[PDB]
């Protein structure tokens, strides 16, 4: 019995409801699971590649390609480019096709209310914009993938190794090619993205020279981002903003202090719950169906 | 700026 995905939480009384649910405790459940699978490995580990995964690697680069298929226009807006409509209007006339060919087919009735959150996944055509909210989405289809059985527990470490990492370079190419708005202050983590912090900072738990005050320094980002998740996101940061560290990204400067990874990925995974999945704003557009239900949780 | 504590 499988339900298209439609959103309930309305205003903000309605956060208790989803504190409660028993898609909250899937979603933090899915995310700290896939948070322990990739503790301490780099990038480059040897995993188990299957053909969903293929087939969802196979998926992104459909997406790249439709990118490519679709260049920007000239306009005088100096934010969001109006070719990203023309590209999102492809993705959701076919997410379902897309979707289909990672699903088996005898669990076709499935593919309506998975590519809903596919179809959350890449930002908002509207506004020409990406955040927490987009990710998490993401984060999402990839849970229900798993909740129907597509993906096993022996993809965990490939989901977050080769899909999410995929998933990342084609946001950053959406990001970059169509000068999207963040969706979202001093404070604010990123400019779009989060779980990356959070399972790259446990690929770095107890590595044997890197600690968090290296990810400022430019040196140690372009020797070592290939291997880490957490690095490439810095990165991407470095090239996408101008001058001092402490200047454009001041909560990820004030991270770099922090001692330990573990205590970095601690504290990601408190801030990922209060400013994403506590905060209004984002979660008033999470959708709910069969396999990520608004009902209260389950015992 | 207290999520690291």
């Amino acid at each position: 019995n499988f339900i298209i995905p439609k959103k309930e939480i309305h205003t903000v009384p309605d956060m208790g409801k989803w504190k409660r649910s028993q898609a909250y405790a899937d979603y933090i459940g899915f995310i700290l699971t896939l948070n322990e699978g990739v503790k301490g490995k780099k990038l480059t580990f040897e995993y188990r590649v299957s053909e969903a995964i293929e087939k969802l690697v196979a998926l992104l680069n459909t997406l790249d390609r439709w990118i490519d298929e679709t260049p920007p226009v000239d306009q005088p807006s100096r934010f969001g480019n109006k070719a990203y409509r023309t590209w999102y209007a492809k993705l959701d006339e076919e997410a379902e096709n897309l979707v289909a060919t990672v699903v088996p087919t005898h669990l076709a009735a499935a593919v309506p209310e998975v590519a809903v959150y596919l179809k959350e996944s890449v930002g908002n055509s509207t506004r020409i914009d990406y955040g927490t909210g987009h990710e998490a989405a993401f984060a999402a289809f990839l849970c229900c993938l798993c909740k129907i059985g597509v993906l096993r527990v022996d993809d965990q470490i490939a989901i977050v190794f080769k899909v999410f990492n995929r998933y990342l370079e084609v946001m950053r190419k959406l990001q970059k090619t169509y000068r999207m708005e963040p969706a979202g202050g001093v404070w604010g983590l990123d400019d779009f993205q989060f779980l990356p912090f959070i399972w790259g900072s446990s690929q770095l738990i107890d590595h044997p020279y890197l600690e968090p005050r290296h990810f400022v320094d430019e040196k140690a980002v372009n020797e070592n981002h290939k291997d880490y998740m957490f690095l490439e996101c810095i990165l991407f940061i470095t090239e996408m903003k101008t001058g001092p560290f402490a200047e454009h990204s001041n909560q990820l400067w004030n991270i770099s202090a922090v001692p330990s990874w573990s205590k970095v990925n601690q504290g990601l995974i408190r801030m990922y719950k209060a400013e994403c999945l506590e905060k209004f704003p984002v979660i008033q557009h999470f959708k709910f169906g069969s396999l990520l239900p608004i009902h209260p949780v389950t015992s | 700026p207290d999520y690291f504590l």
